[PDB]
């Protein structure tokens, strides 16, 4: 209660910190770590915080601003008037569209000011949920000119196939519970 | 035709019927004679775009009641009646719902503790013993 | 009839008077005053009326032959405090004399019961005994 | 008695009820039982204070507490609520009047006491769920005549602010010009001395 | 008793 | 005309017995009862003391204890628990069946708070133009149950030991 | 000697706690008799990750006095006799407007949707039930006893008060359902007006 | 976004795809009902959770005494100069101060923020 | 410590069980020492 706002950090200090030290606690109440930068690093402040963001972790959910599950059985439909324009330049040359187009869509809006803070890119953003998920995730981004950004996510395209003659008819769930559980997991555990 | 058979008669005639919720006094002065057919009279008012309700207290009885109506599309009310020949039948559907409300303010306070000491008669205490029981 | 900064000594007059009235110890003497006069008996009458019968004695016909007793307690009475002798003789006991005497002082507690006898005879017998 | 009076003042019981119409309309509870929900609370509120101070069916230990935010009036009969006497603050001025206190003065052979105090409606006690809802004064003179405006809807007033100290801690003179613990350790020495 | 950084 | 300022009073009656008693069924607005398809219907008290208080003690009752084994078993169960509660129907819940099993089944509960400060009445129409007014005693709130198939309960047991079924449910119900 | 207020919903929050947010009742017989019964509607927190349990997230469950293992609310609604879905939730939800509450109740809704019988439901609480069970229909009337005596005593004990139960046990569900919405705020212990 | 009650059964319609027609039904899953759903939106999350508190505050707050009042801010909708003003007293609000004024003033029941 | 721009060096944690996995049991003979002597000397008293 009675240390400074110089520490500007939660820190464990006194009896509480004494018993931490003493029984070897595996767990600190407070685990710290204090990083010297090397070079030009702590010169410029600037750099300082690039390698901050470097060190902190960020997940999808710190810069994601809301996540809606849509059914759109036509990609060229576009139910939601705004992803038309994107949409139709996607699928003027469309990819993946050969094998077959999921109809459940996840469509995932991101906050513009924590995108900037963190400096993270739509683009890497992307290429990350991509490597995460293989192939049965296809991603969809707008230009960084769109005053609103969006990420179009639907299930594999072969997924959605099932590439199988026999298909099985165990259909575990469906598209729609298998997009919510994939939204939660690319939440909680994207790891950016 | 059987003997669990409702006759629904009542309802394909439509027969409207109404609700009332009556304080305990204008019961019990109904209770007292409860046998010459007559408790009091009900007059009802209209004007161009508001309706008054008002029941009379028979001048006999008595030796104002305003009603205040309630919507009743919030929930769907129907009269049922166990004849004593085991033959249920349907009397009407609930159309309108109301409240019989007192018109004496403070004074009915007084009959309302008058009435509250009736109801704690029956409680019992525990009694001071001057003089231990031998 | 405001009162205007003669408010010292009209707070410490109701405080005064609140004193008087009520002493400062009156939470825990109203406290018992309500066990004894309403707990007590409450407790004597919520308790349900004891249902007893025989257990098919005489092994005769028993079309309900066995008798049914019925037991209902009521209108509970206590008396003050008093100290009997080893004569016997009751008298009162002073709070001083149960301090001196290390005696307890305690009141006699009274149940009026009544108890009723169904044998079955088509009669039934309600007979009440007095402050028990 | 106080279930009665709800019934008699328009209170819809629960079983009679259609579910749509709980959400626009405030809860009452009574010992912590749901009994049913009112229309229009503050005209109950209202009335429900007013007998209090009355004494009419509602007694004095009764407390009323409507949460506004919350839409729920809950009403305590039960045993073991600590409360302490405040009085009451009607507009900007305080009940108690120089008529009171004159009957309070010659309290011996007036036959005027705490208790017609009570009953008059001058003085009300609130327990702590109570006090949530009730806006208070220090210093009667000080805080409800006016100033610059901090409050102009005070509910109570206290009757003293040194009838917050205990018995053992009112025997120490100037206690507000102590340091807290040396208070707290007076109070525990004064149990230990002679007399 | 005396500040946020002190003592109570 | 008239109906802008019609003033009607009416005169009226309680009588002091009536042979069928009047009660009060109250139907739940979101089920939206409709007395058109109402051809038939069956209203008698339930049976539920079957699986939990009648009949059930059917076996064991008449399994044959005879002589002083009799009088023993006789007492023996008495005194065991507190003599089992038989079917008293005038204090048990009311079943409605309307259109037979076909149609809808609602269940009628007694309203548990009694009106010991209230009471209800109902005016009726009649052709002597004074309205009759006849106390309420009872009041049923009746609710509908659905004419599915109903899961059996040793099914729902297992089903539930598998709390985790990633599978979806309606195939699981379709299976059933 | 001072005691928590019986007869009232607290909402608290514990951290050990495998649930986010606990609510307890601790209700007596307007102390006329029995020792004080409390009932614990808590909220299972999303922190536990599967596929179908993050799918589901938060589920209420209810810990029922004298059943040795938690019961899925909505199995405790439907116990009570209200089967059908929208009727619980009339309960449980005052208005159907709010789009997050009712969020909040469907994965509940979701775990109990195998048991639509009231008889079934009633079963399942004697099962679980710590007392053991001979047979279904002894299960079925001992979870009813339990029901109509054990558990929230306060609002009824007998007289048919099944609905007056729902509807005080449906506030207690409102009241951790606001809790976790945080549009009230969790009530404290430390408050001399809990405090008896 | 909203959850519909089938009318059959009252129970919950969870979602549903028609492979032969690409439609999208509300389907229970006790009854056999389907519904075609014109939302064609099955599951909204907003993470931020920017949701205005001008809609949860109560007109009845207004009649607290314990809550500040202030002449400075004039009612927009009718000009009454008394408007009770209160923080945000709402859990998971973030790092918001704002003053959420309503009006005084019996039926008013205006709420404004500035 | 691996990441670029990160000074290998000097960087040190306060829990004394990482640092035993990371760096050895010398290292944290010294780490131990180091936050003892923070908790002792916070308030200004020396121990020797
Ligand atoms: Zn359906
Ligand atoms: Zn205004």
């Amino acid at each position: 209660f009675h240390y400074a706002g110089v520490s500007a950090k939660n820190v464990t200090l006194g009896v509480p910190r004494l018993k931490e030290l003493i029984n070897i606690s595996k767990k600190p109440k407070t685990p710290s770590l204090t990083v010297f930068l090397l070079g030009q690093s702590a010169r410029d402040a600037e750099r300082a915080k690039d390698i901050l963001c470097r060190l902190e972790h960020t997940t999808l959910r710190k810069v994601t601003a809301n996540t809606a599950i849509y059914y759109d059985p036509n990609p060229q439909s576009t139910v939601v008037a705004e992803d038309q324009e994107w949409v139709n330049v996607y699928y003027e040359m469309p990819d993946f569209d050969v094998a077959r187009i999921s109809p459940w869509l996840l469509r995932v809006e991101l906050d513009r000011k924590h995108m900037t803070d963190r400096k993270l890119t739509m683009e890497q953003i992307a290429e990350k949920i991509n490597a995460g998920f293989g192939d049965d995730l296809n991603c969809i981004f707008n230009d960084d000119n769109a005053e609103k950004l969006v990420l179009r996510i639907r299930i594999m395209n072969s997924d959605e196939n099932k590439m199988q003659e026999e298909e099985e008819v165990v259909d575990k769930m469906d598209d729609d519970v298998f997009l919510r559980c994939i939204e939660s997991n690319m939440l909680t555990d994207m790891t950016l | 035709a059987e003997r669990g058979e409702l006759d629904l008669t009542g309802a394909k005639q439509n027969t409207g019927v109404w609700l009332v919720k009556v304080p305990k006094y204008l019961s019990q002065q109904w209770a007292k004679a409860s046998g010459r057919g007559e408790v009091g009279k009900l007059r009802i008012a209209k004007t161009q775009g508001r309706t008054e309700v008002s029941f009379t207290l028979n001048e006999d009885l008595a030796n104002e009641h305003p009603f205040v109506l309630q919507s009743v599309g919030g929930q769907t009310l129907t009269v049922f009646t166990e004849s004593s020949s085991d033959k249920l039948s349907l009397e009407g559907i609930v159309v309108q719902r109301a409240e019989c409300r007192p018109a004496a303010s403070e004074n009915y306070m007084r009959l309302k503790r008058l009435q509250i000491e009736e109801s704690s008669k029956p409680v019992r205490l525990s009694q001071q013993l001057d003089k231990v029981v031998t | 009839e405001i009162t205007p900064d003669l408010w010292q000594e009209a707070c410490w007059i109701v405080i005064s008077s609140y004193f008087d009235e009520k002493g400062l110890v009156r939470q825990q003497l109203d406290s018992f005053d309500e066990f004894i006069q309403m707990s007590v008996q409450r407790i004597v009458e919520d308790a349900p009326p004891i249902d007893l019968q025989a257990e098919a004695q005489h092994a005769s016909g028993e079309v309900e032959e066995p008798p049914r007793y019925l037991l209902k307690f009521e209108q509970i009475y206590l008396s003050k405090p008093t100290h009997w002798e080893r004569d016997g003789a009751p008298s009162p006991m002073m709070p001083n004399e149960a301090r001196l005497r290390n005696l307890t002082y305690s009141a006699p507690l009274y149940v009026d019961i009544t108890k009723t006898v169904i044998k079955e005879g088509e009669e039934q017998l309600q007979t009440q005994h007095q402050k028990t | 008695p106080i279930l009665e009076f709800l019934e008699e003042w328009s209170m819809e019981n629960l079983e009679e009820i259609s579910p749509a119409a709980i959400a626009d309309a405030t809860k009452i509870f009574v010992n912590g039982c749901w009994v049913g929900i009112h229309k229009d609370p503050e005209q109950l509120m209202n009335t429900l204070r007013k007998l209090r101070r009355q004494m009419d069916i509602i007694v004095s230990e009764v407390s009323m507490i409507r949460d506004i935010r919350e839409r729920e009036i809950r009403i305590y009969t039960d045993a073991g609520r600590i409360c302490r006497p405040l009085l009451i603050v009607e507009k900007q001025k305080l009940l108690l009047k120089k008529r009171h206190i004159d009957q309070l003065k010659e309290r011996e052979y007036n036959n005027y006491s705490w208790q017609d105090l009570v009953a008059s409606g001058v003085v009300e006690y609130i327990d702590t769920l109570e006090e949530e809802t009730v806006m208070l004064a220090m210093t009667p003179d000080d805080l409800q005549e006016k100033e610059v405006a901090y409050c102009s809807t005070y509910t109570h007033c206290e009757i003293h602010p040194s009838m917050i100290l205990g018995v053992c801690a009112s025997i120490i003179p100037f206690p507000d010009h102590n340091q807290s613990p040396r208070n707290t350790y007076q109070s525990a020495m004064g149990k230990q001395a002679m007399g | 008793i005396w500040g946020i950084g002190c003592n109570p | 005309g008239p109906s802008s300022q019609n003033v009607t009073e009416y005169v009226v009656r309680v009588p002091k017995n009536t042979t069928k008693k009047y009660n009060i069924m109250a139907f739940n607005a979101a089920d939206k009862v409709n007395f058109a398809t109402w051809n038939q219907a069956r209203l008698e008290r339930d049976l539920s003391n079957k699986k939990i208080y009648q009949e059930e003690e059917m076996p064991e009752s008449g399994a044959g204890s005879e002589f002083n084994r009799k009088l023993r078993e006789e007492a023996r169960r008495k005194k065991y628990g507190i003599v089992l509660k038989e079917f008293r129907p005038e204090d048990q819940p009311w079943l409605l069946r309307v259109n037979g099993k076909s149609g809808r089944k609602f269940k009628g509960i007694k309203k548990g708070g009694v009106t010991e400060n209230t009471s209800y009445y109902i005016f009726t129409q009649c052709p002597d133009g004074a309205f009759e007014a006849f106390p309420v005693h009872n009041w049923y709130n009746f609710t509908p149950l659905a004419r599915h198939r109903t899961l059996t309960a040793e099914e729902a047991e297992e089903e539930w030991e598998r709390r985790n079924k990633v599978l979806n449910h309606f195939s699981i119900m379709q299976q059933r | 000697q001072e005691k928590m207020a019986t007869n009232t919903v607290y909402v608290f929050a514990k951290k050990d706690s495998k649930y986010a947010y606990t609510g307890e009742c601790r209700s007596c017989l307007e102390n006329s008799s029995r020792p004080t019964s409390t009932i614990w509607v808590s909220m299972l927190a999303r922190g536990g990750q599967g596929a179908k349990k993050s799918a589901i997230g938060q589920r209420i469950v209810a810990t029922l006095p004298y059943i040795k293992q938690e019961v899925p609310i909505i199995i405790v609604f439907r116990a009570l006799g209200f089967v059908s879905d929208r009727d619980i939730l009339e309960h449980i939800i005052y208005d159907f407007e709010d789009p997050e509450m009712m969020e909040m109740v469907k994965p509940s809704l979701d775990e109990a949707f195998v048991i639509q019988e009231q008889n079934v439901a009633l079963n399942f609480i004697g099962s679980r039930g710590a007392k053991p069970g001979v047979t279904k229909e002894k299960r079925i009337k001992y979870a009813k006893e339990v029901l109509q005596k054990e558990m929230l005593p306060h609002v009824g004990v007998s007289d048919f008060c099944e609905t007056k139960k729902a509807y005080f046990l449906g506030y207690m569900v409102h009241r951790l359902l606001l809790a976790a919405l945080g549009r009230r705020e969790l009530d404290d212990r430390d408050h001399y007006g809990n405090k008896r | 976004v909203g959850i519909r009650f089938c009318q059959e059964c009252n129970n919950m319609l969870y979602p549903k795809e028609d492979k032969e027609n690409r439609i999208l039904l509300y389907a229970c899953r006790n009854c056999d009902y389907q519904q075609e759903a014109d939302n064609s939106c099955i599951y909204v999350n907003k993470i931020t959770h920017e949701v205005d508190e001008l809609t949860q505050i109560i007109a009845d707050v207004s009649q607290d005494p314990t809550l500040p009042r202030t002449e400075d801010h004039p009612c927009q909708k009718c000009g009454h100069k008394e408007a009770v003003f209160f923080q945000s007293h709402s859990a998971r609000a973030e790092d918001a101060m704002r003053l959420y004024y309503v009006c005084t003033a019996p039926h008013c029941g205006h709420r404004w923020t500035e | 410590l691996s990441e670029k721009d990160v000074d290998p060096v000097r960087t040190t944690s306060n829990d004394i069980v990482e640092i035993f996995t990371v760096l050895g049991i010398e290292a944290v003979r010294k780490a131990l020492e180091r936050e003892l002597y923070h908790v002792i000397s916070f308030d200004g008293s020396y121990v020797n």
